[PDB]
This record gives structure tokens, C-alpha cells and sequence, in this order.
């Protein structure tokens, strides 16, 4: 039997501590790919959401190290991901998951786990929108048009229920220019180092 | 939003010969 | 024994091996040009595509005897990772990167011509089941 | 007793922490057909969704190892596989599992348990579509046209429902150039080896 | 309390990693009948799947082992095999349970269990369909016949009753029709070779 | 915590493997009457 | 033995023997010309459609005895996997990839000749129920 | 569904230019 | 050794090493000077985009061979931290801060030369495979 | 819709290095 009123403010003056945090130092920063450096890609596989499945793209150019000194994800590496979900009405791009980098020449694969992006980073691959209207509205309007040559809402609301029941799908032409957004730092350690000359 | 456009198709007004100069392989 | 598997792949890591058809022609529109490749040529077996040495790798694909653009197999080799080797050997082709396009033409494609029966890419390896 | 506001904000400043990945190297390069690489195909049999059931296709062209150097998907092989759903309104194309791989010079046989493409990588079998509209519209059709010969709400949104209970149906002819996305390395190296020459 | 956005982000970036698989050999190419090959087949009985039944065929031509060499199911041979369901509105074929290969020189046989299609290898067998339209109409039409002259819903109800009775197949006897083995069939067994 | 989607398609591409099956010869071809045949009827009773 | 079923098998391995037809004509269209096989003949038990040696491999397909375009069974043969054989014989055949598609037909069809009753595709192995 | 095409026999032609050989 | 992986790094901390070009032109806006750059130049490998001491960082885009605008990689050197060293190089860039863009042109984009094919930016340290 | 950022004006382009750059 303290105040409700007198309880709830003194809650709200009680903030939640965050945690100070310590700085540190990355490991090894000429062998790896750091969180936040892109990959561009140019994909193999066309896309189209309509399934899900599996995408491809290969590595467009280089790409180097924490410090910009060792060449690491080679040009000409192929990457293999995956589109697993659609899109719904007012969207025109797709979750992408690139999963393994496998260098051809060499024999280095790497899981990135890492989300796919446009040439400019934001999230998703950009694609072209079918929006299946025809179909989507095919039977109210035979059923309607009868209705209409029967005589010279709840129908209408179940269909736009039924409109909605079907996506629209997102397609993408092969070859296209894209990239992504590496998600995890790449440790290169263990299959890397350096030399002269 | 019907569809798909597909990719571009290339303009062959102009054909013109890819090897200016003969390649050789490395190996 | 290890030297024999090292052995075996570095005599295989040679054969683009054979007559060469250097017989290729392409669309020239100039909004292209930044990915038109410097050489494309092959062995009767397989095609290279070589862009120069730090031009960005644009995608390639060949048409089919169905009709059809199909996405090929293929994999890059040079030390400046720079030429595209398809496995495989085309009348047509179309080299993509985003909405940039060039088509290149095989006036010798002679399907019929360069096979080799080793089970490998090369003529002096050979596949054995075990 | 900490603010609620104060908490909700406390957390959605606490990241998931992403773990690292490291690189590693390939095993058998030139005896694995890895991720990503693509299988083109010749369908032997028709296909039609109406009834969930299998399909082959024929290996169209040779496929080489993750370096391209050794011959490890033979043209001519077979592949089995299984259509087991069909299609819904709004798409023309459909799931396919590819299972097994079989080479009838050799007897090497792989399960694959890869996803069907196009010829240009993107997810399912291109079909050509049958919507059933006669099928899924008589019923009301005939009905209301006697209620009109009685003319001489709630019919429509039963009719509506009627039309969603069948689902169109794809077919694709028999010999269709058509793909399959290796969605896992395939290792042939207890299969086969290298000798010269 | 980590974020909830966070998490649910971390989540869609950790895929389902995919086992690798490893190639084998086929132990007995020439004494086995592979997933895949096709059985073609002349329907002994018609069919109509009006009620639940049997069907049989008789092979139409040999069908040999995974390499071409050995031949295995012979020409003639009969199968006995199911039809346990219906058709469908929006269908015009359905699914065919082929049960056993009885070789009827010889005395071999092997359960293939495999389903029926096509001489084109699709699924189910295709027929004729009877929509059964006058008797899933005749109710409501005749009881509004009444309405009608009584005047000079019910419709709901009429959609309802003509959704409960299906429609059904049929399929002539000695029709061309074929079987995608659908699992190895070994006849290690039963068969042998020799010269000559 | 792995991906929903991920998993649906792992999932989706996971076969039911089917096994193999082994011809055998039949008993008694002589003495059997085999699934398949007809027995050709005249009904007695309506 | 191990070593007997390897000369037997060897000695199996060769049946597409016996008197030949080689009696063939098929449509011509130049659209289709990517699909053409360069033979196609009969041993009057199986038929073989050869195609060059590195051309993708179309899909084969017969005119039943019942009016209906059927799909056989078949197995490639050669060195260059570019030979098809289909175990059966036929007045008539479909060659098929996509939209592709070439009409073949047997001008010397004649079930009735060629069979062998050894229960193998050779007149010298015969099949023997253990 | 539109069934695949169907040749054109209008020009009819030998299949085998030269006899093949079984190499078997 | 400790002491080798410290000359190697230092060693391979030199180079933007090689010919260098200097042929770049800009765009002149005058409400855009607060980003413009003192000097843009390369290696014909990586692009040196160089400001003032102690102006601010502004972002830097290239135009891809694609023809699209796209975010490069790119490490920061100096003592001062005012030089963009981009990892790669192109025929055209963006200099980008809010609303201020200034465009950057590449006089003499000769992909193809400059390559090392080190495994490193530098000639002189290699990337070997463990 | 969304409109994507400022493209530069060339009307009056000029070259970037009054000086030649050193690499120290």
C-alpha cells in the first residue's frame, strides 16, 4: 500500500544501466574480410520467386583484407545461396542468402552466411514485379459478369480475400549486378599467410 | 504489374571481329 | 602416393589442350564496351573468354541447341583471374552484367571436332573407375 | 521495478552477436561436383501436376569437377525424380526434386536430392498452365442460370469458394530442356581416380 | 533480452547446412530393372473409378536391365494392380497403384509397386470424364421448377449439394498406358547369364 | 535459431527413400490360379 | 567366377549384332538442324541414333504400334557418349530438346525379322533362371 | 495445353550420308 | 617468427607501388567544394582520393563496368586520415556527403595493365596457400 | 516516388590535381 501514482513514476525514473564497453584489437587484420565490406557479384542463375530455390552468383573483383594490403575473396570466386521466402504487394525486392564462397582455382571455401544487397547495399535484390492481377481477380469478374447478365459486395469482399490469397512474384534477369553485404568477420588465417616476394 | 521484361538483347548493326590479336594459352 | 596425385593434376592443370578456333565475332555497340572481352577462343571442348587483367568479370551465357540462353559450368584461370573457361563449346553466347549485353559468335562451331574419350579435360589424363 | 520504456530500448540495443567464420580448403576438387554448378537436362517424361507423381530426365552435357579438369556427371546419365505437389493460382512453374543420378556405361550412382530449374537457373519447371475456369465456374453458372430463367449474395460468395476448392494444373511436354541446381557437393572420390593417360 | 529484430535477423542469416553425398556403384547393372525406366503396357481391364477397384495390364514390349544388355521384364507378362480413389473437378486422369509382375512362362515375379502413366510417362491415367452434371443439378432444379410456378438460399444449398458427388473416369480396355518403375528392381536372384 | 525458411527448403529436399525390391519365383504356377485373372460369372440371384 | 562373369559381360557387351538397316529418312528443317542426328540405323531388335561427338544430347521418343508418340527405354553407347540406343525398333521416331524437334522415320520396318530368344540384347549370352 | 511441335517432312532427306560403323 | 610477420607486414604496407596516373578531371560547383578532393590519382590498381588535413571524410561511389553506380571497398591512409585508398579502380567515380556530390572522371581507365599477381597489393609480398 | 541523389553538373570540369601528389 505505497501510491500506484507515487510507484509508476519512481518505475518510470528508474532507468535500465547499459554496460560500458571495452575497446580491443582485431586478430588478424591482413587475413581477414571484416564485417561491412561488399562483395560484388554478378548472379548465374536467373531468379524468380515464385519457388524457392537456390541462386548463384560469382565473385565480380577482388576483394582484400581488414587493411586493404592481401587479396582474399578472389575475382572469379562462385558463391551459392538461396531464396527461400516471396514478396508481398508493395514490395519489389527479395531476402537473399549467400551461403559458401568456393574459390575454383584454389580450393578455399568459406561459409559467409551473409544477406545479398543492390550494388549500393541496401538490403535484398532488387527484382520485376508480377503482380498476378488477372488471376487474382479472374473469378469475381466471370462470376460478376454473370451477375451483371443476370439482371439485364460480400461477393466482393470474398474477393479481395481471394485477391490476397495469391502473391505477387519477383524475377530477376541472370547475369545481373549485384552484391553482399558481408554479415561476419571471414577469418582467412587458417589457410593464407604471407611471403616475400 | 504484369510480368517481366527480359534482359537486353544485343545491337548487331556493327559485328566486328573479337581477336584484334591472336591469344596464347599459358600452359 | 601424393607425388603421383601431384603429378597427374599438374599434367591435367594442362589441357585447354589442341587445334584452336580463333574464328569469333561480336555485336560492337559502344555503351558495351566495358565488358567486351579482349580474346574468346577455344579447343573444340571448351571456351575462353578473356577480359583484361582488373576489369570487373561479367557473366556469361551460351545458347543451346534447344533454342534456349542456358547458364553453362565454367571456371577462371590466369594469374589474374581474368579469363572465363567455359566447359563446354557453342555456336552463340551472350556475355552479361547488369543491363550491359555483348553477343559474341562461333563461325566455327563443328560440334563433331575435338573430343576426347580420357574422361578429363585432357588428352594425357585419364578417368578410371575404381 | 526498472522503466518499461528505459527496458525496451535497453534491449533493442543488444545485438545478436554474429559468430566468425573461418576459411578452409576443399578436399577433392577435381573429384567433387560442388554447390552451385548447374546439370543440363532433357526430360524423358511428360509432366503434369494434376497427379502427384515421378520424372526423368537424361544428363544433356558433360559435367566437370569443382576445377573443371575431371569429367564427373556423364552425358547420358539418368535422373529420377518426383513432382509431389502441383500448382496454385498465380504461378506457372513448379517444384521438382531431382533424386539419383545413374550413369548406364558405369553404374556410378549419386543422390543428388537437387532442385529442378530452368535452363537458366532459376527455381522449378516452366509449365504452361490450365485453369480449369469451365470446371471451376459450371456450377454457379448453370444454377443462377435457371434463378434468371426466374427472372423470365450469398450463391456468388458460395461460388467463390467453390472456384478456389480446384486448383489449375501444369503440364510440360515430354523432351523439355530444362536444369537442375546441385544444391550439395557430390563427392566421387570413392568412385573414381586419376591416371595418365 | 537481445533484440528482437536482431535475433530474428541473426536467424534468417544461419542456414540449414545440406549434407554432402557420395557417388557409389550400381551392384548388378545387368540383373536390374532401375528407378526411371518405363514399362509399357496394355490395360487387360477397363476402368472406372466410380467404384474402388483392381486393374491389370499386360507388358506391351521387354523392358531390359540399367545397361541395355539383359532383358528382364518380358513381353507378356501381366500386372495386377489398384485403383483405390477418385477423380476430382479439374481432373481428367488418376492415380494407379501397380502392385506385381507375374511372368507367365516362367514364374517370376517381382512387387514393383509402382505408380501408372502415360505412354509420355506423366502421372496417372488419363481417361474420360462423366461430370455427372443432371444428377448433381436435378434437385435444385427441380424444386425451383416449383418456385417458378408458384410465383407466376436454395441456390447456396444446390452449390453444396452439387460439390458432394464427384465426378468420375473411364478408361476403355486394352488401352496404351505405361509404368515408371519407381524403385530398383533386382532380379539377381531369379536370373543368370550364360553362353550361349 | 536456423532459418524457417532454410529448413522448409532442407526439408523439401529430403526424399523418402524407396526401397529396392527382389524378384522371386512363384510356387506353384500349376496349382494357383494368380491375382489378375477373371472369373467369368452368371448371376442367380437378382 | 569373377573372372567368368567378366567374359561374359565383355562378350554381351557386344550385341548390336546382326544383319543392319540403315534405311532412314527424317524431316529437314533448318531451324532443327541443332538436334539432327548424323545416323540413325537398327540391328532389328535396337536402334541407335548417333549424334557428333561433343553435340548436347536431344531426347528420343517412338511412334507406338497404337498411333501414339511413346517414350522407350534407352542407354547411351561410345566413347563419346553420343550414340543412343534404344532398345526397340519402331516404323517411326521423334527427336525432341525444347521446341526442337525432328521427325524420323524407318523405311524398313519389319517386326518379325532379327529376334533372338537367348533372353539378352546378344545372340551369344543367354539369360537362365537360377 | 498446346502439344510440342511437329516436324515439317515438306523436304524428306536421307538420315545416313555415309554408312556408320559399330565400334564394338 | 614475430619479428618475420612484422617485416613482412611493413614491407607489404608499401605498395600502392608502379607507374602512377594522374589524368583525372571533376566536376566544378562551387556549392559542392566543401568535398571536393585535393587529389584523386592510382596505381592502376587501387584510387587514392585525397582532402584536406582536417576536412571531413566524404563517401566515394565508383560506376561499375555494369554501368551502375556501386559502394567499392576502401581502407583510409595518412597520418591524418584524409586519403581514401578505393580497392580497385574504374573509368568513374562519386564523391558523396548528404546532398553534395561531385563527379570524378578517370582520363586514362587502362584495366589491363598494372595487375600483380601477388596475392597482395604489393609486388614485392606474396599470399601463399597453407 | 523515392528520388535518388544529386548527380553532379559538368558544365565546367576541371582537372583535380593542381599539384602532383606525393606517396609518403
Amino acid at each position: 500500500e505505497t501510491s500506484e501514482g507515487s510507484s509508476a513514476l519512481a518505475k518510470n525514473l528508474t532507468p535500465a544501466r547499459l554496460k560500458a564497453s571495452r575497446a580491443g584489437v582485431m586478430a588478424n587484420p591482413s587475413l581477414t574480410v571484416p564485417k561491412g565490406k561488399m562483395i560484388p557479384c554478378g548472379t548465374g542463375t536467373e531468379l524468380d520467386t515464385t519457388v524457392p530455390g537456390q541462386v548463384s552468383c560469382r565473385v565480380s573483383q577482388d576483394v582484400y583484407s581488414a587493411d586493404g594490403l592481401v587479396r582474399l575473396i578472389d575475382k572469379g570466386s562462385w558463391v551459392d545461396g538461396q531464396i527461400t521466402g516471396g514478396i508481398k504487394d508493395g514490395q519489389a525486392r527479395v531476402f537473399v542468402l549467400w551461403e559458401r564462397i568456393r574459390n575454383d582455382q584454389d580450393g578455399t571455401i568459406v561459409n559467409i552466411d551473409s544477406a545479398g544487397t543492390n550494388s549500393l547495399g541496401s538490403a535484398g535484390i532488387p527484382g520485376q514485379v508480377d503482380a498476378h492481377m488477372w488471376e487474382r481477380l479472374r473469378g469475381a469478374i466471370m462470376i460478376s459478369l454473370f451477375s451483371d447478365t443476370l439482371t439485364a459486395g460480400q461477393l466482393a469482399s470474398e474477393a479481395l480475400r481471394s485477391y490476397m490469397s495469391i502473391p505477387p512474384t519477383l524475377y530477376d534477369q541472370q547475369g545481373d549486378a549485384v552484391s553482399i553485404f558481408v554479415a561476419r568477420d571471414l577469418d582467412f588465417s587458417g589457410v593464407y599467410t604471407l611471403a616475400d616476394n | 504489374s504484369s510480368g517481366h521484361k527480359p534482359p537486353p538483347e544485343p545491337d548487331w548493326s556493327n559485328t566486328v571481329p573479337v581477336n584484334k590479336t591472336i591469344p596464347v594459352d599459358t600452359q | 602416393a601424393a607425388d603421383k596425385k601431384r603429378i597427374t593434376q599438374k599434367l591435367k592443370q594442362t589441357a585447354f589442350a589442341g587445334a584452336k578456333n580463333y574464328q569469333y565475332v561480336m555485336s560492337e555497340q559502344p555503351e558495351m564496351r566495358s565488358i567486351q572481352p579482349v580474346h574468346v577462343w577455344d579447343n573444340y571442348r571448351f571456351t575462353r573468354f578473356e577480359f583484361p587483367a582488373n576489369a570487373e568479370l561479367p557473366q556469361v551465357y551460351m545458347i543451346s541447341a534447344s533454342g534456349k540462353e542456358t547458364l553453362p559450368n565454367s571456371h577462371v584461370v590466369g594469374e589474374n583471374r581474368n579469363i572465363i573457361e567455359v566447359e563446354t563449346v557453342a555456336k552463340e553466347w551472350r556475355i552479361r552484367l547488369g543491363d550491359k549485353v555483348v553477343g559474341v559468335r562461333n563461325n566455327n562451331f563443328a560440334p563433331g571436332r575435338g573430343a576426347v574419350a580420357t574422361g578429363t579435360a585432357s588428352p594425357d589424363v585419364r578417368r578410371v573407375q575404381i
